[PDB]
C-alpha cells in the first residue's frame, strides 16, 4: 500500500502518533475555560483567534498520572468534519512517514482497543511509537454515553 | 536559545504546510530544511558563547583569589 | 436580480464577524490607549456609523413581502374551519409589508399554531355563536404592520377569549400561587408555561411542535417579543414582534465570583439589593425573600449551577426576580453587568444532557457566558 | 430571493465608504503610533482580511449569468446580417459564465458596436468570400471565460481582418509618424484614437455613441482592459476584460510641486530620468526628448495645467512617456508616487468646460488628485 | 549576525516561492514573515550583547588601571 | 461608598424599567445613565478621600513621633 | 546618496512591468518591493554618515583651536 | 556593504526570474542587469569609502603617535 504519514508526540513519558491530515495547528497549552458537571475527558474550551475550541484530556483517557499544566505543555488542534478539538499532550517530536510493513500489532489484549483504537506500533530503528486511530477514538468514546 | 527553539517549531509547522501544498510546496520544503539546519547552527553558536562565558567567569573566580592576594601582599 | 438564500445568510455571518472584529479592535484600542483621544473616538465612531448603515442596507436587501406567508392562509383556514365544524371568514391586512426571508421561513410554524387555536378553541360553533347573540360566521384577522425597526404581526379573533376563572381554578388546583394575587399580566405569562401548555400526546421535540412553550421558544430564536391580550366573549389578540436580527437575544448579564451568566430579559421581573430583615429562613430548609409583602424562594447562583463561589455568606449581593409561568422566584448573584443584546451560540456535542443552560455567548477576549433557561432552572431547584 | 438593483448598488457604495473609513483609521493610527506595533499590524491585517472576504462575498451575491446578454444576440445578428447583405452564423460560448448586474447593463452598447463592425466591415459578402476561397457563410463567435478575478469576453470573426497597410497609409497621409517605426501594438492603439475613429455624422456625445473612442471610454468606466488582435484574411479578435470592482481606474500617481495628478496606467508607456544630452531644443521653440533614437515632444506638467511650479528649470525630475493613438509624447513631473488603483469621482458643475481632466479622486485626509485625459492633454499642447 | 542575515535570505527565498505559488503560497508568506521577525529578534539581541560586551571590556580596562595604581602604592 | 453602590444598582434597575417602558422610557434612560455616572463619581471621590485619610493618619504617626522625640530631646 | 535615489526610481519602474506581467510578475514584484525598501534604508544610512562627517569636521575645528592655544601656552 | 551584497543577491533572483519568464522576460533581464550593475558600483564605492576610512584612521594614529612622542621627550 502507499506510505502513511503521522505526527509524532509524547504523553506519559511514552511516544505516540496520529494522522497528519486531521491536524490543524500545534499551540502551547494555556488556561482552559471550565463548565460544571462535564464528563472527565473534556477539560473545557478555549478561544483561538476568535474561534471556540473544545479541549480534551488525553492523559486521563490513557490512564496516565501526569499533572494538568505542570507536565503537559502542548495542545494539538484536530478537525473532524464540523468539530474542532484540541488534545492535551507533553510535546510534539516530528512528522514521520511509515510503511504498513513497519507497523507491528498493538500488544494490548482488549479486542477493539488493540485494533479499532490502537492501529499498532510504528517501528523505527527498534524504537516504537504507538499509532492511535484518533478518528475512531473521538467518534466512539465521546458518544458512548 | 528560545528564539532558535521557536524557529525549529515554526519549521515543523511549515513542513506540514509545504506537504499540504504538494507540487507548489516543493521549493518551500527545501528552504524549510535549511531553516531547520540554521536553527540547530544558531543554538550551537549560542552554546559556544556559553562555553566562552563559563571560561571567562572561571577567570573571574581565579582572579578573585588573586585580587584577595593583591590586597594582602 | 435573483440570488441563492445561502449567499445572503453568509453575508449576515460575515457582517457578524465584522462586528466581532470591530469589538476586538475596540478592546485592543482601549488597552493600547492612543494619545489623541478625540481623533480615536471620532475614527471609531465613524467606523461604527458606517457599520450600522451597512447592516441596515444588508437587512433592507433581505426584505421580502409578507404576502408569501399570508397568501397560503385562506385555503388552510377554510378547509381547517370545515374540519372543526366552524364558519369563519379571513381578513388579511398588510400583505404588502416587508420582512426578512429567514423570518418568513421561521414564522409559519407558530403562526399556523395560533390560527389553529382560533379555529379550534377561540371561535365557537355557528349555532353557539347565534345563541350568544353575535354573528354565526367567525372573524379571523391576520394583520402585519411596520413598527420602529421591527415588524408587528397580530392574530386577532372575534372568539370567546381565554376564560380567566378557569385558568385560575387550574392554577389553584395545582397550588401554583394564590388566585387573588395573580395579575392579568401574570395570567398571560402562565399561558406560555412548559407544564401548563402541554400537548395531549407524547412525542419527540420539534420546531414544528405542539404547545405555547414551542411558540414562545420559536419566537425567542428569532430574537422576538410575543404577548397575548384577551377579553372573555370578545376574542383573543396575539401580537408577535420581530426585530431585524440574527439569533440575538436581549439579556441581563450577571456574575457570581468571576463566572458569567446571562438571564433572558423577558423573564426578568425586577432586581434589587436584599436586606437581612426581609430574608426569612422558613421551614423545610429553603430560604425565602419578602418582596412587597410577597414570599418568594431565594436561590444562590453558584450553588445551583455547581460552580465555585467567592466565599461570601454575608448579605451584600444583588437578587434578580425571575418568573416561570405564574411562579416567581429570586436568584442571588454577586454583581450585575447590566442589559445586553447577545448573539446566541450553540452548546453542541459536549453538553448533550445539560438542562439549565440552553445556549452560550462569547464576551471580551474569549470569555464564555452561559444563557440560563429560567423554567429549567426552577425545575433544577425542585429536583 | 429577488431584490431591487438600487439596494445592491447602495451596498457597494457603503462598502466603498467602509474602505475609505478603514483608510482614515489607518492614517490616524499611523499618526498616533501605538506602542505594540505587532498587535496593531495583526489587528489591522485581520480587519483588512475580513474586508476583502466581505467584498468578495458582496460581489459573489451580485453575479448574474452572461446568458441575459448573449440570448439577445441571435435575432439581432441575423436581422443585421440580412440588412448588410451577409450570410453569417453565430456561435455563443460561455453563456453560463457569471458577472455583475451593472457590468451586464454597461457591456451591451460596446459589444453591439463590435458585433456591427464584424457584420459590416469584418465579414465580407458571400460571393466575395467564395471568390476568396473560404465559406460563403461568415462565422461570428462571442465567447466569455472566467480569468483570474476578471471575466474575459472575446468577439472573434472569420472576416477579412484590419488592413495594416491602409491604416499606415492614412497615418502617413496625415503625417502622424513614420510608417516603418509603427509597431503592430502601436497600430492597434491607433484604432482607439479619437481623431482616427470618428463617426460620419456629427451629433451630441452619448454612452450609446458611435466610434472606437466611445468603446474604449465605456470599458474604462467599468475599470476594464480592451485589446484588438487581427490578421489580414483570417479575421479580427477583440477581447474585453472586466474586473470584480467598482468605478476604479488603474493609474500612475505623480506630483509637480505639491500638485497631485493621475495618469491612466494603460496610456503610460514607460518612465525614466532624462539626462541633459538627450534633451534637444529643436526649432519652433518646442523641446524634444530622445528615447532610443526616437524624437518625442517633452511637456512640463505645471505649465500645461496652468499651476504654480516649484521654481526648478534644472534637469532632475522624472519624465513619463504617454501615447495618444499612434503618437507618443513625454510629460515631465517632479516626482512619482507610483501605481495606484483609484476610485473615480465626478468633477460636477464647477468644471463643466475643463478639457484636459476627465475626473478627480481623493487621497489621504482630503487631498485632491486630478485624472488626466491623455488625448485631450495632447490637444491642449497643440492649441 | 551572519546566521540572522542568512535566515533573512531564507525568508526572501520563501517569499519568492510564496509569490510564485499564489493562492497555495498564502501560508508560506506568513512563515516567511515570522522567520524574518525571528531573525530581526536575533539581530537586535546580538546588538545588545555587543553593547554589554563593550561596556564589560571598558570595566576590565578600568579594573586594570585600578590594580596598576594599587601596584604603584 | 455604600450609597454610591446603591445609586449604581438603582441605575441598573432603572435601565430595565426604561427598557420596559420603550418609547416613553427614552428620557428616563438618559437620567439613569447620568445617575450611573454620579454613582461612579461618588465612589471615586470617596476613594480619593480614603487616600487622603490614609496619608493624614500617617502624618499623625509622624507627628506623634516628632512630639515624642521633642519630649525626650 | 545619488545612486540610492536612482535605485529608488528603478524600483518604481520595475513594479509597473511586474504588474503588467500579473500572476507571472509576482516573484519580480517581491524583488522590486525589497529593492524599494533597501533604497530608502540606503538614503538614511548616507544621512547618518553625513551627520557624523559634519560632527568630525567640527571636532577638527575645535582641535585646530586647541593646538593654536597649545602654541600660546 | 550588507545592503549592496543583499542587492546583488536580489539581482541574481531577478536574473533567474527573467530566465524563468523566457522570451517574455527580456524586459525583466534589462532591469536585472541594471540592478546587478548598481550592486557592482555600490560594492566598489563601499570598498573605496572603507579604505579611505582606514587611511583616515591611520592618519589619526600617525598624529596621536606624534603627540605621545613629543610628550615623552
Amino acid at each position: 500500500p502507499s506510505g502513511q504519514e503521522f505526527l509524532v508526540f509524547t504523553l506519559g513519558d511514552e511516544e505516540y502518533g496520529i494522522d497528519i491530515l486531521k491536524v490543524q495547528e500545534i499551540r502551547g497549552y494555556d488556561q482552559v475555560t471550565r463548565i460544571a458537571n462535564t464528563p472527565a475527558f473534556i477539560k473545557g474550551v478555549t478561544n483561538l483567534r476568535g474561534v471556540i475550541v473544545p479541549i480534551v484530556d488525553l492523559r486521563i483517557k490513557f490512564s496516565q498520572v501526569d499533572v494538568d499544566y505542570n507536565d503537559n505543555t502542548v495542545v494539538i488542534v484536530l478537525n473532524l468534519g464540523q468539530r474542532v478539538v484540541g488534545i492535551v499532550v507533553d510535546g510534539v517530536s516530528d512528522v514521520l512517514s511509515l510503511t504498513a510493513e513497519q507497523i507491528r500489532p498493538a500488544p494490548e489484549f482488549a479486542v477493539t482497543l488493540s485494533t479499532e483504537y490502537l492501529t499498532g506500533l510504528g517501528a523505527l530503528g527498534d524504537r516504537m511509537l504507538i499509532l492511535v486511530n484518533i478518528e475512531k477514538l473521538l467518534n466512539s468514546e465521546e458518544m458512548a454515553l | 536559545d528560545g528564539i532558535a527553539f521557536q524557529t525549529n517549531i515554526l519549521a515543523l509547522n511549515a513542513a506540514v504546510e509545504a506537504a499540504r501544498a504538494g507540487e507548489q510546496g516543493r521549493g518551500f520544503a527545501v528552504v524549510a530544511g535549511e531553516v531547520r539546519n540554521l536553527a540547530q547552527r544558531s543554538a550551537q553558536a549560542a552554546r559556544e558563547i556559553k562555553s566562552l562565558i563559563e571560561d571567562s567567569v572561571g577567570k573571574v573566580d581565579v582572579g578573585s583569589t588573586l585580587v584577595e592576594s593583591a590586597g594582602e601582599t | 436580480i435573483r440570488v441563492a438564500v445561502e449567499k445572503v445568510d453568509q453575508l449576515i455571518n460575515l457582517v457578524g464577524e465584522l462586528v466581532i472584529t470591530q469589538s476586538m479592535l475596540a478592546q485592543r484600542s482601549s488597552e493600547l490607549d492612543p494619545v489623541n483621544h478625540g481623533d480615536l473616538i471620532t475614527s471609531m465612531g465613524q467606523l461604527q456609523r458606517n457599520a450600522r448603515d451597512l447592516q441596515e442596507s444588508v437587512m433592507s436587501i433581505r426584505m421580502m413581502p409578507m404576502e408569501y406567508v399570508f397568501s397560503r392562509y385562506p385555503r388552510l383556514v377554510r378547509d381547517l374551519a370545515g374540519k372543526l365544524g366552524k364558519q369563519v371568514e379571513l381578513t388579511l391586512v398588510g400583505s404588502s409589508t416587508e420582512l426578512d426571508k429567514s423570518l418568513i421561513e421561521r414564522i409559519i410554524d407558530p403562526l399556523t399554531h395560533l390560527v389553529r387555536n382560533s379555529l379550534d378553541h377561540g371561535i365557537e360553533l355557528p349555532e353557539k355563536r347565534l345563541a350568544a347573540g353575535k354573528n354565526s360566521v367567525g372573524n379571523l384577522i391576520l394583520s402585519a404592520e411596520h413598527q420602529g425597526g421591527n415588524i408587528c404581526i397580530e392574530v386577532t379573533d372575534d372568539g370567546a377569549g381565554l376564560n380567566r376563572e378557569r385558568i385560575l381554578a387550574k392554577a389553584a388546583s395545582q397550588g401554583l400561587t394564590v388566585s387573588e394575587n395573580m395579575s392579568d399580566d401574570e395570567v398571560a405569562m402562565l399561558i406560555f408555561a412548559p407544564g401548563f401548555s402541554t400537548a395531549e400526546q407524547v412525542t419527540d421535540v420539534s420546531g414544528r411542535g405542539v404547545g405555547m412553550d414551542v411558540v414562545k421558544r420559536n419566537i425567542q430564536k428569532m430574537g422576538g417579543h410575543v404577548e397575548i391580550q384577551s377579553k372573555q366573549g370578545t376574542g383573543t389578540t396575539i401580537r408577535i414582534l420581530l426585530p431585524l436580527t440574527l439569533a440575538i437575544l436581549d439579556g441581563m448579564s450577571v456574575r457570581v465570583a468571576d463566572e458569567v451568566f446571562i438571564l433572558p430579559l423577558n423573564a426578568v421581573m425586577e432586581s434589587l439589593q436584599p436586606r437581612e430583615a426581609d430574608l426569612h429562613p422558613l421551614a423545610g430548609g429553603e430560604r425565602v425573600l419578602e418582596v412587597r409583602g410577597e414570599y418568594l424562594p431565594i436561590v444562590e447562583l453558584w450553588k445551583v449551577f455547581n460552580v465555585a463561589g467567592a466565599k461570601t455568606e454575608a448579605t451584600q449581593g444583588i437578587v434578580v426576580i425571575l418568573q416561570s409561568g405564574g411562579r416567581r422566584y429570586a436568584l442571588l448573584v454577586d454583581q450585575l453587568i447590566g442589559q445586553h443584546q447577545v448573539v446566541v451560540k450553540n452548546l453542541e456535542s459536549n453538553y448533550r444532557k445539560v438542562p439549565g443552560i440552553s445556549a452560550a455567548t462569547i464576551l471580551g477576549d474569549g470569555s464564555v457566558a452561559l444563557i440560563v433557561d429560567v423554567s429549567a432552572l426552577q425545575a433544577i431547584n425542585r429536583e
